[PDB]
């Protein structure tokens, strides 16, 4: 709808707000004292896709005409 | 026209053409080519240019009545 919320039209018509999946990053902070760090104990393996257009027809135009 | 010695030329103009010209200086024409002659007379007005280069030149058309 915009601004953040949503239509629900599955049972009736409810007005719901979004949100967004929280993802993490790749770099980590170096270790320069003893202190508590977090480690993943197992891996998701994830394909994203992406779609860039490159190219269109050529056209010859004769305006005359 | 009288016969002399010759005799004044004529010509009957049926329809309406097309002519590609070259000007001097002074905007005077000093070299035509009719655009109906021939083949390569449509290709030169077509491009403007009475001595065409070599190359790839797209979108010439037929008329049809
Ligand atoms: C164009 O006119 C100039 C003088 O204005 C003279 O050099 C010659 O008649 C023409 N030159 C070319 C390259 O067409």
């Amino acid at each position: 709808l915009g601004d953040g919320f949503c239509a629900d039209l599955l049972s009736n018509v409810v007005v719901r707000r979004m949100t967004f999946e929280k993802h993490d990053t790749t770099y980590v902070a170096p270790v320069t004292n003893e202190r508590f760090t977090e480690l993943p104990l197992d891996h998701q393996l994830v394909l994203t896709e992406q779609f860039l257009q490159t190219t269109m027809p050529k056209f010859s135009i004769s305006c005359e005409t | 026209g009288p016969v002399n010695a010759r005799m004044t030329k004529f010509n009957v103009v049926t329809e309406i053409s097309s002519v590609l010209v070259l000007t001097d200086q002074s905007g005077a024409v000093t070299r035509y080519s009719y655009c109906a002659d021939g083949f390569v007379n449509g290709l030169q007005c077509k491009l403007r240019l009475f001595d065409i280069p070599p190359g790839v030149y797209s979108n010439s058309e037929v008329e049809y009545p």
